[PDB]
């Protein structure tokens, strides 16, 4: 806006939780979810869309 | 699946409603005390939209005080199985506060009219004022997620859930043409006393529905001893299935309900997924307007969206 927006305003992460994960964390380890997020982790955004399983919490970053 | 289990649990809920009536014909302390905690319920979720934090904090123990005396079941209801308003069945839990295979049916019964008295409140007010939705939502999600209200380990969120596949099937990854008969049904447009309702009522009960669903998955619990009963995780999977959907078979209907889960929540989304949810949001409010071949103003309305959070908040989705 203008100049530099700071989205973030806690001191890092926010603590580890399950309740933003898949239900079931086995299909993190298929091929087909790895496919889905293997272009965000690469470019940082989605191209085929986004993925229907959210994310790990590390694949994410809340620095900005 | 899951949305056959829904089915079966609203028509389920359907049934029981029906069963209470019965019970009360030849249950006198169930008929002296049934309809004014059905009243009772109702009339609190109705004022928590024009309410402030300990008004709304007062409805809520209100709620939660029918509720326990309907555990109690002092009034001898009949009893019945949880696992018929759920969508898995449940086997008892080590440590949980409520392992026993029957509840009492007017427990079940006031879960089902404060379920149906919240979507009410979505509907009746968060379709013209977004905004209510939120008090609702948290109204929700305390009572739900009260220790004395869990069956076997989780809430029964399920019963609310299955009216909310009912009256917005978008947010469950259904599709329709809003031009054919067999496309409105399948999109959830309503009717009244048999007829089609007006297209601008549909998009406010749209609204209404797309606010009210991301008031109660969008809830913090961090900070709660208390369990999430409706965590983020089905925010994102219910915003991935609109999407991502083919460009032939974008409606205006799920572009109204996109705009509604998201205006207003996007510091919520971001606290849960950071960089995911902006990648996600510009999947949402730059991609998917871009490539929906008809240009309407809902479609429209999401990408105005999109440049008032860079011109507001300084959020750049580009
Ligand atoms: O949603 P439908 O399948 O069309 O069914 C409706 C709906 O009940 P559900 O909660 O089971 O969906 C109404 O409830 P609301 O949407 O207004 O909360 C209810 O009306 P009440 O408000 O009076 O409970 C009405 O029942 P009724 O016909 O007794 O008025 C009932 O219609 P059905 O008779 O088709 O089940
Ligand atoms: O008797 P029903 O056919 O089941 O209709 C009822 C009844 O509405 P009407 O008598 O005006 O047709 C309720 O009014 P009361 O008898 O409780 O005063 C009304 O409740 P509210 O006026 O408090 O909204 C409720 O609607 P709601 O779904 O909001 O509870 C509505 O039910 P349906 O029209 O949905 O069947
Ligand atoms: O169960 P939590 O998510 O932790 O909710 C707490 C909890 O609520 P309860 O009164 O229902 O138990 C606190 O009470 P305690 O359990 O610690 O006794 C209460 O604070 P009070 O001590 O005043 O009851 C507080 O409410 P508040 O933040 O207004 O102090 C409220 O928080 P939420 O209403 O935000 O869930
Ligand atoms: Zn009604």
């Amino acid at each position: 806006d203008g100049t530099l927006v700071r989205i973030w305003m806690p001191d890092g992460a926010p603590a580890y939780t399950a309740d933003t994960e898949a239900e079931d964390p086995k299909v993190y380890e298929d091929e087909g979810v790895k496919r889905q997020w293997q272009s965000f982790l690469e470019k940082g955004r989605f191209e085929g869309g986004m993925p229907e399983v959210p994310p790990r919490r590390e694949w994410c970053v809340w620095d900005f | 699946g899951p949305h056959m289990r829904y089915v079966e649990i609203h028509r389920n809920l359907k049934g029981l409603r029906k069963y209470m009536a019965e019970q009360a014909k030849t249950n006198l302390k169930l008929k002296q005390r049934m309809g004014d905690m059905r009243r009772e319920i109702r009339k609190s979720v109705g004022q928590l939209t024009t309410g402030g934090m300990a008004a709304n904090k007062d409805k809520q123990q209100k709620i939660k005080s029918i509720l326990t005396e309907a555990l109690s079941n002092q009034v001898e209801s009949a009893l019945v199985d949880p696992n018929n308003f759920v969508v898995e069945p449940r086997k008892p839990v080590e440590g949980a506060t409520n392992n026993d295979p029957l509840l009492p049916s007017i427990f079940v019964y006031l879960i089902n009219i404060f379920a149906k008295a919240a979507i009410s409140q979505f509907i009746n007010e968060a379709g013209a004022r977004p905004e209510t939705a939120d008090p609702v939502g948290i109204c929700v999600a305390a009572i739900l997620s009260e220790p004395d209200f869990l069956w076997r380990g989780a809430s029964l969120i399920d019963i609310l859930i299955a009216k909310f596949r009912i009256v917005c099937p978008v947010l469950f990854g259904y599709r329709g043409s809003e031009k054919t008969e067999q496309g409105r049904q399948r999109l959830g447009w309503w009717k009244e006393s048999g007829q089609w309702i007006s297209e601008q009522q549909h998009m406010d009960r749209m609204t209404g529905l797309g606010a009210g669903f991301a008031a109660i998955s969008l809830r913090k619990f961090a900070l709660s001893k208390k369990q999430n009963p409706y965590p983020p995780r089905f925010y994102w999977m219910a915003m991935a299935k609109i999407v991502n959907t083919p460009p032939a078979e974008i409606s205006n209907t799920q572009c109204v309900v996109l705009k509604a889960m998201v205006q207003n929540y996007e510091a919520k989304f971001i606290e849960f997924y950071g960089s995911a949810a902006i990648a996600a949001l510009r999947t949402a409010l730059i991609d998917f307007p871009a490539r929906a071949p008809h240009k309407s103003a809902a479609v429209n309305s999401l990408e105005v969206l999109a440049q008032m959070l860079k011109r507001d908040t300084g959020l750049d989705l580009g």
